[PDB]
């Protein structure tokens, strides 16, 4: 039955929590400046 | 708590949560350029936290 069904019918915390992908902003940019200084911890 | 309630969906509009003075206040400046010091360091983002 559950065959048929299964043939029937991601976040700035997830960029935070890895690094397998280089993830970056502008190196002269506002956008690195809102890294640089942003009080959100995360 | 009791954590039954969900936000779903981006917002249907715009708001902006601002100080309001009675129209050409003589603080209307001075709490504007505060308020723009305190968003300089973003006292209000913590305070949100």
């Amino acid at each position: 039955a559950n065959l048929a069904a299964f043939l029937t019918v991601e976040s700035a915390e997830d960029l935070s929590k890895q690094t397998e992908i280089a993830y970056g902003t502008l190196d002269s940019g506002s956008t690195k400046e809102f890294f640089r200084r942003s009080k959100i911890a995360v | 708590k009791p954590c039954d309630t969900m936000k779903v969906g981006g917002n249907l509009d715009s708001k902006g949560y601002g100080i309001a003075t009675p129209k050409g206040s003589s603080l209307r400046t001075p709490v504007n350029l505060a308020v723009l010091k305190l968003s300089e360091q973003g006292v209000l983002d913590k305070l949100k936290n």
